[PDB]
Protein backbone atom coordinates (compact mmCIF):
# COMPACT_ATOMS: atom_id res chain seq x y z
CA UNK A 1 0.00 0.00 0.00
CA UNK A 2 1.44 3.56 -0.92
CA UNK A 3 1.59 6.46 1.48
CA UNK A 4 0.68 10.18 0.29
CA UNK A 5 3.61 11.75 -1.71
CA UNK A 6 1.66 12.76 -4.12
CA UNK A 7 -0.97 14.80 -1.32
CA UNK A 8 1.96 16.56 0.27
CA UNK A 9 3.50 17.53 -3.20
CA UNK A 10 0.34 18.16 -5.09
CA UNK A 11 -1.47 19.82 -2.38
CA UNK A 12 -3.98 22.27 -3.10
CA UNK A 13 -3.47 25.45 -1.14
CA UNK A 14 0.23 25.57 0.84
CA UNK A 15 0.22 27.34 3.96
CA UNK A 16 2.27 30.31 5.24
CA UNK A 17 5.55 30.35 6.88
CA UNK A 18 4.50 31.05 10.15
CA UNK A 19 1.92 28.74 10.49
CA UNK A 20 3.51 25.48 8.57
CA UNK A 21 1.52 22.18 8.26
CA UNK A 22 3.15 19.00 9.39
CA UNK A 23 1.70 15.72 8.78
CA UNK A 24 2.84 12.04 9.47
CA UNK A 25 3.51 9.32 7.32
CA UNK A 26 3.96 5.57 8.11
CA UNK A 27 2.47 2.24 7.08
CA UNK A 28 3.32 2.56 3.82
CA UNK A 29 5.78 1.16 1.24
CA UNK A 30 7.17 4.28 0.28
CA UNK A 31 8.56 4.89 -2.75
CA UNK A 32 10.58 7.81 -3.89
CA UNK A 33 11.40 7.81 -7.50
CA UNK A 34 8.08 9.95 -7.85
CA UNK A 35 9.37 12.79 -6.72
CA UNK A 36 11.65 13.83 -9.15
CA UNK A 37 9.06 13.85 -12.07
CA UNK A 38 7.84 16.99 -10.15
CA UNK A 39 9.92 20.07 -10.78
CA UNK A 40 13.47 20.82 -12.20
CA UNK A 41 13.95 21.45 -7.94
CA UNK A 42 15.87 24.38 -7.55
CA UNK A 43 16.63 23.07 -3.77
CA UNK A 44 17.13 18.84 -3.30
CA UNK A 45 19.44 18.66 -0.47
CA UNK A 46 20.03 16.11 1.69
CA UNK A 47 21.55 15.48 5.37
CA UNK A 48 22.85 11.74 6.77
CA UNK A 49 21.19 10.04 3.81
CA UNK A 50 21.82 10.31 -0.06
CA UNK A 51 18.83 10.48 -2.41
CA UNK A 52 20.02 7.76 -4.99
CA UNK A 53 20.52 5.19 -1.75
CA UNK A 54 16.85 6.67 -0.63
CA UNK A 55 14.20 3.69 -1.80
CA UNK A 56 16.41 1.30 -0.40
CA UNK A 57 16.22 1.78 3.34
CA UNK A 58 14.07 1.93 5.94
CA UNK A 59 12.80 4.18 8.14
CA UNK A 60 10.63 4.54 11.67
CA UNK A 61 8.46 7.47 11.72
CA UNK A 62 8.62 10.02 8.61
CA UNK A 63 7.31 13.63 9.02
CA UNK A 64 6.24 15.94 6.27
CA UNK A 65 6.43 19.99 6.78
CA UNK A 66 5.45 21.96 3.67
CA UNK A 67 5.41 25.85 3.22
CA UNK A 68 6.26 28.85 1.08
CA UNK A 69 9.10 30.94 1.73
CA UNK A 70 10.77 34.15 -0.59
CA UNK A 71 13.36 33.22 -3.12
CA UNK A 72 16.74 34.29 -1.71
CA UNK A 73 15.83 32.58 2.18
CA UNK A 74 15.96 29.12 1.15
CA UNK A 75 19.68 29.09 2.48
CA UNK A 76 18.34 29.41 5.74
CA UNK A 77 16.31 26.02 5.35
CA UNK A 78 19.25 23.90 6.85
CA UNK A 79 20.67 23.00 10.53
CA UNK A 80 22.82 25.86 12.82
CA UNK A 81 21.94 27.89 10.27
CA UNK A 82 20.79 31.68 12.14
CA UNK A 83 18.50 34.13 9.71
CA UNK A 84 14.91 35.91 10.18
CA UNK A 85 12.65 33.12 9.36
CA UNK A 86 14.96 30.20 10.69
CA UNK A 87 14.93 32.46 13.81
CA UNK A 88 11.56 33.37 14.70
CA UNK A 89 8.97 31.05 12.51
CA UNK A 90 10.84 27.90 11.57
CA UNK A 91 13.71 26.21 13.21
CA UNK A 92 14.70 22.57 12.87
CA UNK A 93 17.45 21.19 15.10
CA UNK A 94 21.37 20.63 14.28
CA UNK A 95 21.05 16.98 14.65
CA UNK A 96 19.10 17.07 11.50
CA UNK A 97 18.36 13.87 9.66
CA UNK A 98 16.29 14.09 6.14
CA UNK A 99 16.36 16.30 3.34
CA UNK A 100 14.44 19.73 1.98
CA UNK A 101 12.90 20.13 -1.72
CA UNK A 102 12.23 23.53 -2.54
CA UNK A 103 11.06 24.29 -6.37
CA UNK A 104 9.83 27.94 -8.26
CA UNK A 105 5.93 28.60 -8.19
CA UNK A 106 6.36 31.97 -9.26
CA UNK A 107 3.15 30.49 -11.37
CA UNK A 108 0.79 29.90 -8.62
CA UNK A 109 1.34 32.12 -5.97
CA UNK A 110 2.41 35.95 -7.87
CA UNK A 111 -0.87 38.01 -8.51
CA UNK A 112 -0.82 41.18 -10.64
CA UNK A 113 -0.55 44.17 -7.99
CA UNK A 114 0.55 41.72 -5.04
CA UNK A 115 -0.51 38.39 -3.37
CA UNK A 116 -1.04 39.59 0.60
CA UNK A 117 -2.05 36.19 1.53
CA UNK A 118 1.32 34.90 2.52
CA UNK A 119 2.84 36.56 5.90
CA UNK A 120 6.11 35.83 8.45
CA UNK A 121 6.68 36.54 11.48
CA UNK A 122 8.67 39.53 11.90
CA UNK A 123 8.69 40.16 15.40
CA UNK A 124 9.30 37.74 18.86
CA UNK A 125 10.81 38.03 22.11
CA UNK A 126 13.15 35.15 21.66
CA UNK A 127 14.17 32.60 19.32
CA UNK A 128 11.92 29.23 18.81
CA UNK A 129 12.77 26.02 19.82
CA UNK A 130 13.68 23.24 16.92
CA UNK A 131 9.96 22.37 14.67
CA UNK A 132 7.86 24.82 17.17
CA UNK A 133 5.14 26.77 16.01
CA UNK A 134 3.29 29.65 17.28
CA UNK A 135 -0.09 31.33 15.57
CA UNK A 136 -0.48 34.02 18.14
CA UNK A 137 -0.61 37.38 16.68
CA UNK A 138 -0.25 39.50 19.92
CA UNK A 139 0.87 43.15 19.39
CA UNK A 140 4.58 43.42 19.81
CA UNK A 141 6.34 44.73 23.22
CA UNK A 142 7.78 48.76 22.55
CA UNK A 143 10.52 51.23 24.72
CA UNK A 144 6.79 52.09 26.35
CA UNK A 145 3.89 50.22 26.94
CA UNK A 146 3.00 49.76 22.83
CA UNK A 147 -0.12 51.91 21.51
CA UNK A 148 -3.00 49.65 20.33
CA UNK A 149 -2.27 47.52 17.18
CA UNK A 150 -1.85 51.42 16.00
CA UNK A 151 1.37 53.41 14.98
CA UNK A 152 3.08 55.07 17.52
CA UNK A 153 6.86 55.87 19.02
CA UNK A 154 7.75 51.87 18.23
CA UNK A 155 3.85 49.92 19.17
CA UNK A 156 4.57 47.56 16.04
CA UNK A 157 2.91 44.60 14.82
CA UNK A 158 4.47 41.15 14.25
CA UNK A 159 3.64 39.48 11.30
CA UNK A 160 4.56 41.44 7.36
CA UNK A 161 3.41 40.65 4.42
CA UNK A 162 5.12 39.30 1.46
CA UNK A 163 3.63 40.97 -1.58
CA UNK A 164 4.31 38.87 -4.84
CA UNK A 165 4.25 40.07 -7.97
CA UNK A 166 4.60 38.46 -11.56
CA UNK A 167 8.25 40.77 -12.09
CA UNK A 168 10.07 40.33 -9.12
CA UNK A 169 13.85 39.39 -9.73
CA UNK A 170 14.32 35.77 -9.02
CA UNK A 171 15.23 36.53 -5.62
CA UNK A 172 11.85 37.53 -4.54
CA UNK A 173 10.02 35.26 -6.58
CA UNK A 174 7.74 32.82 -4.07
CA UNK A 175 9.42 29.18 -3.77
CA UNK A 176 7.70 26.42 -2.16
CA UNK A 177 9.41 24.30 0.20
CA UNK A 178 8.69 20.65 1.77
CA UNK A 179 10.88 19.05 4.46
CA UNK A 180 11.01 15.32 5.12
CA UNK A 181 12.53 13.94 8.70
CA UNK A 182 13.22 10.53 9.30
CA UNK A 183 14.26 8.63 12.45
CA UNK A 184 16.76 5.52 12.12
CA UNK A 185 17.18 4.23 15.49
CA UNK A 186 15.90 0.78 16.47
CA UNK A 187 13.72 0.41 14.00
CA UNK A 188 10.80 -2.31 14.20
CA UNK A 189 10.40 -0.56 10.50
CA UNK A 190 7.42 0.61 9.87
CA UNK A 191 7.45 2.63 6.53
CA UNK A 192 9.77 1.87 3.28
CA UNK A 193 10.27 0.31 0.18
CA UNK B 1 0.67 59.14 -18.50
CA UNK B 2 -1.78 56.63 -17.15
CA UNK B 3 -3.24 55.13 -20.95
CA UNK B 4 -1.44 53.87 -23.59
CA UNK B 5 -1.32 55.91 -26.94
CA UNK B 6 -1.14 53.73 -30.12
CA UNK B 7 -1.27 54.82 -33.37
CA UNK B 8 -3.88 54.22 -35.77
CA UNK B 9 -2.90 52.44 -38.36
CA UNK B 10 0.36 49.98 -39.88
CA UNK B 11 -0.79 49.67 -43.00
CA UNK B 12 1.76 47.05 -44.25
CA UNK B 13 1.92 44.66 -47.42
CA UNK B 14 2.31 40.55 -47.97
CA UNK B 15 5.73 39.29 -46.96
CA UNK B 16 6.70 42.07 -45.38
CA UNK B 17 7.79 42.98 -41.44
CA UNK B 18 6.17 45.97 -39.39
CA UNK B 19 6.38 47.04 -36.30
CA UNK B 20 3.28 48.40 -33.70
CA UNK B 21 3.83 50.73 -30.89
CA UNK B 22 2.96 51.79 -27.64
CA UNK B 23 3.93 54.52 -25.32
CA UNK B 24 3.42 54.58 -21.55
CA UNK B 25 4.69 56.06 -18.24
CA UNK B 26 7.15 55.04 -15.35
CA UNK B 27 4.43 53.88 -13.60
CA UNK B 28 2.42 50.77 -15.82
CA UNK B 29 4.43 50.47 -18.81
CA UNK B 30 8.03 50.26 -17.30
CA UNK B 31 7.21 48.46 -14.18
CA UNK B 32 5.14 45.64 -15.07
CA UNK B 33 4.55 42.70 -17.65
CA UNK B 34 3.06 44.22 -21.06
CA UNK B 35 0.31 41.92 -22.98
CA UNK B 36 -0.90 42.20 -26.22
CA UNK B 37 -4.09 41.09 -28.02
CA UNK B 38 -5.79 41.02 -31.26
CA UNK B 39 -9.38 40.85 -32.20
CA UNK B 40 -11.49 40.60 -35.14
CA UNK B 41 -14.92 41.48 -36.44
CA UNK B 42 -17.58 40.27 -34.25
CA UNK B 43 -15.42 37.87 -32.37
CA UNK B 44 -13.70 38.43 -28.61
CA UNK B 45 -10.17 39.43 -28.84
CA UNK B 46 -7.60 36.49 -28.58
CA UNK B 47 -4.28 36.75 -27.17
CA UNK B 48 -1.31 36.93 -28.59
CA UNK B 49 1.86 37.91 -25.99
CA UNK B 50 2.37 37.91 -22.50
CA UNK B 51 4.98 38.71 -20.40
CA UNK B 52 6.64 40.89 -23.04
CA UNK B 53 7.95 38.14 -24.98
CA UNK B 54 6.28 34.91 -24.54
CA UNK B 55 3.77 33.20 -26.95
CA UNK B 56 0.56 31.15 -25.58
CA UNK B 57 0.55 28.23 -27.25
CA UNK B 58 -1.34 28.30 -31.01
CA UNK B 59 0.44 31.27 -32.23
CA UNK B 60 3.03 31.50 -34.71
CA UNK B 61 6.48 31.74 -34.45
CA UNK B 62 6.32 35.06 -36.35
CA UNK B 63 4.81 37.48 -33.47
CA UNK B 64 7.58 39.09 -31.20
CA UNK B 65 7.40 41.31 -27.94
CA UNK B 66 9.75 43.79 -27.15
CA UNK B 67 9.88 46.35 -23.86
CA UNK B 68 12.08 48.85 -23.62
CA UNK B 69 11.96 51.35 -20.63
CA UNK B 70 8.45 53.11 -20.98
CA UNK B 71 8.27 52.12 -24.73
CA UNK B 72 6.29 48.28 -25.93
CA UNK B 73 6.82 47.20 -29.48
CA UNK B 74 5.13 44.27 -31.45
CA UNK B 75 6.79 42.76 -34.42
CA UNK B 76 5.37 41.02 -37.02
CA UNK B 77 7.12 38.99 -39.59
CA UNK B 78 5.75 37.44 -42.85
CA UNK B 79 2.88 40.03 -43.10
CA UNK B 80 -0.18 37.92 -44.30
CA UNK B 81 -3.82 38.23 -45.48
CA UNK B 82 -5.19 36.40 -42.82
CA UNK B 83 -4.09 39.42 -40.00
CA UNK B 84 -5.83 42.37 -40.89
CA UNK B 85 -7.59 43.07 -37.58
CA UNK B 86 -7.18 45.03 -34.16
CA UNK B 87 -4.24 44.81 -32.09
CA UNK B 88 -4.51 45.95 -28.43
CA UNK B 89 -1.95 46.62 -25.33
CA UNK B 90 -2.94 45.89 -21.84
CA UNK B 91 -0.46 46.55 -18.88
CA UNK B 92 -1.09 47.20 -14.84
CA UNK B 93 -1.20 50.52 -13.60
CA UNK B 94 0.05 50.78 -10.13
CA UNK B 95 -1.14 54.25 -9.78
CA UNK B 96 -4.44 53.45 -10.83
CA UNK B 97 -4.49 50.20 -9.68
CA UNK B 98 -6.32 48.70 -12.25
CA UNK B 99 -5.42 47.32 -15.77
CA UNK B 100 -4.99 49.71 -18.25
CA UNK B 101 -5.56 49.37 -22.27
CA UNK B 102 -4.93 51.13 -25.98
CA UNK B 103 -6.58 52.69 -28.45
CA UNK B 104 -5.76 49.94 -31.52
CA UNK B 105 -4.53 49.81 -34.77
CA UNK B 106 -5.84 48.86 -38.50
CA UNK B 107 -3.06 46.97 -40.08
CA UNK B 108 -5.06 46.15 -43.30
CA UNK B 109 -2.62 44.84 -45.91
CA UNK B 110 -2.51 45.79 -49.24
CA UNK C 1 -11.63 25.33 -21.18
CA UNK C 2 -14.92 26.71 -21.99
CA UNK C 3 -16.78 29.80 -20.31
CA UNK C 4 -20.44 31.29 -21.23
CA UNK C 5 -22.05 34.31 -20.27
CA UNK C 6 -25.75 34.42 -19.60
CA UNK C 7 -28.95 37.05 -17.92
CA UNK C 8 -31.14 39.16 -19.16
CA UNK C 9 -29.58 40.99 -21.58
CA UNK C 10 -32.15 44.36 -21.64
CA UNK C 11 -32.80 46.57 -18.63
CA UNK C 12 -34.15 49.80 -18.09
CA UNK C 13 -32.28 52.63 -16.04
CA UNK C 14 -31.67 53.39 -12.57
CA UNK C 15 -31.74 49.14 -12.37
CA UNK C 16 -29.55 46.49 -11.92
CA UNK C 17 -27.64 44.30 -14.23
CA UNK C 18 -26.59 40.84 -12.98
CA UNK C 19 -24.50 38.01 -15.23
CA UNK C 20 -23.53 35.01 -14.97
CA UNK C 21 -20.34 32.98 -16.15
CA UNK C 22 -20.76 29.37 -16.23
CA UNK C 23 -17.63 27.41 -16.97
CA UNK C 24 -16.20 23.87 -18.05
CA UNK C 25 -12.50 22.62 -17.99
CA UNK C 26 -11.09 23.93 -14.55
CA UNK C 27 -12.37 24.70 -10.80
CA UNK C 28 -11.80 27.61 -8.37
CA UNK C 29 -10.56 25.37 -5.20
CA UNK C 30 -6.72 25.09 -7.44
CA UNK C 31 -4.06 27.67 -6.86
CA UNK C 32 -3.37 29.89 -10.24
CA UNK C 33 -7.06 30.22 -11.02
CA UNK C 34 -9.11 32.74 -11.62
CA UNK C 35 -11.71 34.66 -13.49
CA UNK C 36 -12.68 38.11 -14.15
CA UNK C 37 -15.25 40.36 -15.99
CA UNK C 38 -14.03 42.81 -19.17
CA UNK C 39 -17.15 44.95 -20.96
CA UNK C 40 -16.18 46.58 -24.44
CA UNK C 41 -18.77 49.32 -25.74
CA UNK C 42 -19.82 49.32 -29.31
CA UNK C 43 -16.69 50.90 -31.53
CA UNK C 44 -14.79 51.65 -28.57
CA UNK C 45 -11.65 50.67 -26.76
CA UNK C 46 -11.82 47.41 -23.95
CA UNK C 47 -12.69 48.09 -20.23
CA UNK C 48 -11.68 46.09 -17.16
CA UNK C 49 -14.44 45.39 -14.78
CA UNK C 50 -13.37 42.95 -12.00
CA UNK C 51 -11.70 39.84 -10.39
CA UNK C 52 -11.89 37.13 -8.18
CA UNK C 53 -9.05 35.18 -7.41
CA UNK C 54 -8.95 31.44 -6.04
CA UNK C 55 -8.99 32.78 -2.74
CA UNK C 56 -11.66 35.27 -2.85
CA UNK C 57 -9.55 38.07 -3.20
CA UNK C 58 -12.18 40.35 -4.73
CA UNK C 59 -9.81 43.01 -7.08
CA UNK C 60 -12.76 45.92 -8.59
CA UNK C 61 -11.91 49.02 -10.95
CA UNK C 62 -11.02 51.57 -8.63
CA UNK C 63 -13.00 53.95 -11.05
CA UNK C 64 -16.24 51.64 -10.92
CA UNK C 65 -15.94 50.21 -7.74
CA UNK C 66 -19.02 51.38 -4.83
CA UNK C 67 -21.36 50.09 -8.04
CA UNK C 68 -20.19 46.49 -8.61
CA UNK C 69 -20.02 43.54 -6.76
CA UNK C 70 -18.76 40.10 -7.85
CA UNK C 71 -19.15 36.52 -6.18
CA UNK C 72 -18.57 32.61 -6.95
CA UNK C 73 -21.01 29.78 -6.51
CA UNK C 74 -18.21 27.37 -6.27
CA UNK C 75 -20.58 24.22 -5.60
CA UNK C 76 -22.17 25.13 -8.99
CA UNK C 77 -18.96 26.17 -10.56
CA UNK C 78 -20.20 29.55 -11.38
CA UNK C 79 -19.48 33.39 -10.87
CA UNK C 80 -22.11 36.40 -10.46
CA UNK C 81 -21.29 39.82 -11.65
CA UNK C 82 -23.99 42.77 -10.32
CA UNK C 83 -23.50 46.12 -11.42
CA UNK C 84 -26.52 48.62 -9.93
CA UNK C 85 -27.47 52.42 -11.46
CA UNK C 86 -27.28 51.53 -15.31
CA UNK C 87 -27.38 54.39 -17.96
CA UNK C 88 -27.38 54.43 -21.67
CA UNK C 89 -23.33 54.43 -21.73
CA UNK C 90 -23.11 51.08 -20.23
CA UNK C 91 -24.49 49.23 -23.72
CA UNK C 92 -21.46 46.89 -24.48
CA UNK C 93 -20.59 43.17 -24.68
CA UNK C 94 -19.57 41.54 -21.27
CA UNK C 95 -16.70 39.12 -21.84
CA UNK C 96 -15.79 36.79 -18.95
CA UNK C 97 -12.19 35.20 -18.89
CA UNK C 98 -9.69 33.12 -16.90
CA UNK C 99 -6.28 33.54 -15.34
CA UNK C 100 -4.58 30.13 -14.88
CA UNK C 101 -1.05 29.23 -14.87
CA UNK C 102 1.27 29.12 -17.24
CA UNK C 103 5.38 28.15 -17.69
CA UNK C 104 7.36 30.61 -15.38
CA UNK C 105 4.74 33.46 -14.77
CA UNK C 106 0.76 33.25 -14.23
CA UNK C 107 -1.60 33.57 -17.35
CA UNK C 108 -4.05 36.48 -17.99
CA UNK C 109 -7.01 36.67 -20.47
CA UNK C 110 -5.45 33.16 -21.90
CA UNK C 111 -9.57 32.29 -22.76
CA UNK C 112 -12.74 34.13 -23.61
CA UNK C 113 -16.23 33.73 -23.32
CA UNK C 114 -18.37 34.52 -26.40
CA UNK C 115 -19.58 37.90 -24.87
CA UNK C 116 -23.61 39.13 -24.23
CA UNK C 117 -24.49 42.30 -26.02
CA UNK C 118 -26.37 43.91 -23.24
CA UNK C 119 -28.28 47.22 -23.88
CA UNK C 120 -29.69 49.88 -21.48
CA UNK C 121 -32.32 51.86 -22.94
CA UNK C 122 -36.41 51.96 -23.07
Amino acid sequence: NLCPFDEVFNATRFASVYAWNRKRISNCVADYSVLYNFAPFFAFKCYGVSPTKLNDLCFTNVYADSFVIRGNEVSQIAPGQTGNIADYNYKLPDDFTGCVIAWNSNKLDSKVGGNYNYRYRLFRKSNLKPFERDISTEIYQAGNKPCNGVAGVNCYFPLQSYGFRPTYGVGHQPYRVVVLSFELLHAPATVCG
Amino acid sequence: QSVLTQSPSASGTPGQRVTISCSGSRSNIGSNFVYWFHQLPGTAPKLLIHSNDQRPSGVPDRFSGSNSGTSASLAISGLRSEDEADYYCAAWDDSLSSWVFGGGTKLTVL
Amino acid sequence: ITLKESGLTLVRPTQTLTLTCTFSGFSLINSGVGVGWIRQPPGKALEWLALIYWDDDKRYNPSLRSRLTISKATSKNQVVLTMTNMDPVDTATYYCTHRGPGHNTPIYFEFWGQGALVTVSS
